[PDB]
């Protein structure tokens, strides 16, 4: 997901 | 069992994380208060298409959300949580944090909000066709403005808005509960120093923020069903991820 990407994990 | 020193350090850490990610300077928002949309400017917004007004608002909200993501990343306890729980908390909490932060941009004396460079009333948003939601959001902003939050109070309160152990789907609920309690201790400690614990009883019930977010999702359903292509083509992908069903 995009949140995953933004959180770097 | 966090010591008084550790709680004091937590206060400082939360306030630093917030200062670094607060998006706009409070001083700048307050300086702009005399800059109000004219009757003709308001009319211009009201005469915009529903799709264009939704698109503008989704963009602005997403920008605000990106700062909230950065806030979370700088909250030491947040990165201690497992990957799933970070996502669960941000997905549910991002909008709630933005709603709270937005009270900084609200002027209770004339009931206006800072939007696209000037202050405008709730009638500015009429083209969205969700007047009840906008009214509820303005009511919420008004209620928070009456509390006269300092920036440090906003930092500590929004940290608690984000670290909410009641969110469904947490893999390590007890870990979130511990961090939440420590942040409660931080908030209460800070308030005690300034004789501001009186505001605790006046804070909105948690169900209120949940209600506003539910309402937002429902109004987006109404919009997206009417204009599905514009959401797919033009809306920020993060906005879709967080809010579309
Ligand atoms: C939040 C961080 S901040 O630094 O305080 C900040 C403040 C303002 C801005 C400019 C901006 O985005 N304004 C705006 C105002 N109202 C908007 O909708 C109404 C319906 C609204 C009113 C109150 C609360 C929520 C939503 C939107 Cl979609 C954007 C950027 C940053």
């Amino acid at each position: 997901t995009l949140l995953q990407l933004l959180l770097g994990h | 069992y966090a010591s008084l020193t550790e709680i004091e350090h937590l206060v400082q850490s939360v306030c630093k994380s917030y200062r670094e990610t607060c998006q706009l300077r409070l001083e700048d928002l307050l300086r702009q208060r005399s800059n109000i949309f004219s009757r003709e400017e308001v009319t211009g917004y009201q005469r915009k298409s529903m799709w264009e007004m939704w698109e503008r608002c989704a963009h602005h909200l997403t920008e605000a959300i990106q700062y909230v993501v950065e806030f979370a990343k700088r909250l030491s306890g947040f990165m201690e949580l497992c990957q799933n729980d970070q996502i669960v908390l941000l997905k549910a909490g991002a909008m709630e944090v933005v709603l709270v932060r937005m009270c900084r941009a609200y002027n209770a004396d004339n009931r206006t909000v800072f939007f696209e460079g000037k202050y405008g009333g709730m009638e500015l948003f009429r083209a969205l066709g969700c007047s009840e939601l906008i009214s509820s959001i303005f009511d919420f902003s008004h209620s928070l403005s009456a509390l006269h939050f300092s920036e440090d109070e906003i930092a500590l309160y929004t940290a608690l808005v984000l670290i909410n152990a009641h969110r469904p789907g947490l893999q390590e609920k007890r870990k979130v509960e511990q961090l939440q309690y420590n942040l409660e201790l931080a908030f209460h400690h800070h308030l005690s120093k300034t004789h501001r614990q009186s505001i605790l009883a006046k804070l909105p019930p948690k169900g209120k923020l949940r209600s506003l977010c539910s309402q937002h999702v429902e109004r987006l359903q109404i919009f997206q069903h009417l204009h599905p292509i514009v959401v797919q083509a033009a809306f920020p992908p993060l906005y879709k991820e967080l809010f579309s069903t």
